[PDB]
């Protein structure tokens, strides 16, 4: 059902 | 700075196990899921698995559901991959990565064989002396007869990059690797400075450095 | 599982000229009533791969503005549009808007540049490796383009066959230039029985053959 993709920072550079 | 270094890579014989480890630093590890791709020599990418913050929900390629296991430790900051009953498809580079790829580890090379393991014997490549002025003059090392990848090769302890080329290894005949190393400089250049090849294979606990002399 | 389909190599493109590489996937990356999870990766050999692209058309971190991303539904365009040397690499579309998440097989970008000549070097065998019973000789082709070459092994101008082997380096990020180690392995008994060892190189930049050789014993 949850995906990584749909998380909030999914595409936020860790940085 | 974002680090994610990985370890636990090497050598395996097919139906055993290992552990691959990712750490992380320079980031609330804790907030972020985790990933999993691999990448077997000379193919491309395929993804593994991901994990959530918590542990409660992993997600795995049909290819490895059931044989592999994700899981974290947000106390030491690491990501782990479990790998059973490992076969020759397998071999690959393992990488980890934040979220949806926003970050990497180096990746960790696992080779699923029965071959044993084998240090390789290091030559000096040095031409014969020229009588005609070229512009650029040679010289390398011969990396023969290792298993399994890989042999990193550095000359003058990472001083030297300019000119060099390090080629892929072969596979010979024998079931063994090898590589060159070849650095060319510009040929009144080439007494200025010595050239010493340092080769690492850790699989065999070889560390050579072989200074060439033309 | 969604397939990813993209071609393995781009159409050489010469420095400050764009390139573009298309993707198509096997159904819709529409996530329900959401966001497009189709992105595009950067991978330099030796190198893990960097997120270029995400969710079709962001610019991830350190990217600059000559790439850009476009498409949708099932089909999708990477453009680099003044290339430069340091773009070389493997460029692979993927999706993450169902799991499995999946990848494309990867277009190798080519870069066009100027017809190089190789510089050629033919390496003895080591006398360390001698004492072993093995002789190995090495040729080398250096900073050449396009990466069509020829090399041929003669020993006493006798053409070998089934004993050499080829390796061949990525393009390189600087030059934009490949090169080639070929090696021929012997028997030490075999590499006795002849005096003349020579490599003989063809390629597009040489108007002839360029043969480098030397007579075993003379170095």
């Amino acid at each position: 059902h949850k995906i990584g993709s749909l998380a909030e920072n999914a595409f936020s550079d860790p940085a | 700075e974002v680090q994610l270094v990985e370890s636990g890579g090497g050598l395996v014989q097919p139906g055993g196990s290992l552990r691959l480890s990712c750490a992380a630093s320079g980031f609330t590890f804790s907030r972020y899921w985790m990933t999993w791709v691999r990448q077997a020599p000379g193919k491309g990418l395929v993804w593994v698995g991901e994990i959530n913050p918590d542990s409660s929900t992993i997600n795995y390629a049909p290819s490895v559901k059931g044989r592999f296991t994700i899981s974290r430790d947000n106390a030491k900051n690491t990501l782990y991959l479990q790998m059973n009953s490992l076969r020759a498809e397998d071999t690959a580079v393992y990488y980890c990565a934040s979220g949806v790829f926003t970050s990497w580890g180096q990746g960790t090379l696992v080779t699923v064989s029965s071959a044993s393991t084998k240090g390789p014997s290091v030559f000096p490549l040095a031409p014969c002396s020229r009588s005609t002025s070229e512009s650029t003059a040679a010289l390398g090392c011969l990396v023969k007869d290792y298993f399994p990848e890989p042999v990193t090769v550095s000359w003058n302890s990472g001083a030297l990059t300019s000119g060099v080329h390090t080629f892929p290894a072969v596979l010979q005949s024998s079931g063994l690797y090898s590589l060159s190393s070849v650095v060319t400089v510009p040929s009144s250049s080439l007494g200025t400075k010595t050239y010493t090849c340092n080769v690492d294979h850790k699989p065999s606990n070889t560390k050579v450095d072989k200074r060439v002399e033309s | 599982d969604i397939v990813m389909t993209q071609t393995p190599l781009s159409s050489p493109v010469t420095l400050g000229q764009p390139a573009s590489i298309s993707c198509r996937s096997s159904q819709s990356l529409v996530h329900r009533q959401g966001n497009t999870y189709f992105h595009w990766l950067q991978q330099r050999p030796g190198q893990p791969p960097r997120l270029l692209i995400y969710k079709v058309s962001n610019r991830f971190s350190g990217v600059p503005d000559r790439f850009s991303g476009s498409g949708a539904g099932t089909d999708f365009t990477l453009k680099i549009s003044r290339v430069e040397a340091e773009d070389v690499g493997v460029y692979y579309c993927s999706q993450s808007t169902h799991v499995p998440y999946t990848f494309g097989q990867g277009t190798k970008l080519e870069i066009k540049r100027t017809v190089a000549a190789p510089s050629v070097f033919i390496f003895p065998p080591s006398d360390e490796q001698l004492k072993s019973g093995t002789a190995s000789v090495v040729c080398l082709l250096n900073n050449f383009y396009p990466r069509e070459a020829k090399v041929q092994w003669k020993v006493d101008n006798a053409l070998q066959s089934c004993n050499s082997q080829e390796s061949v380096t990525e393009q390189d990020s600087k030059d934009s230039t490949y090169s080639l180690s070929s090696t021929l392995t012997l028997s030490k008994a075999d590499y006795e029985k002849h005096k003349v060892y020579a490599c003989e190189v063809t390629h597009q930049g040489l108007s002839s053959p360029v043969t480098k050789s030397f007579n075993r014993g003379e170095c």
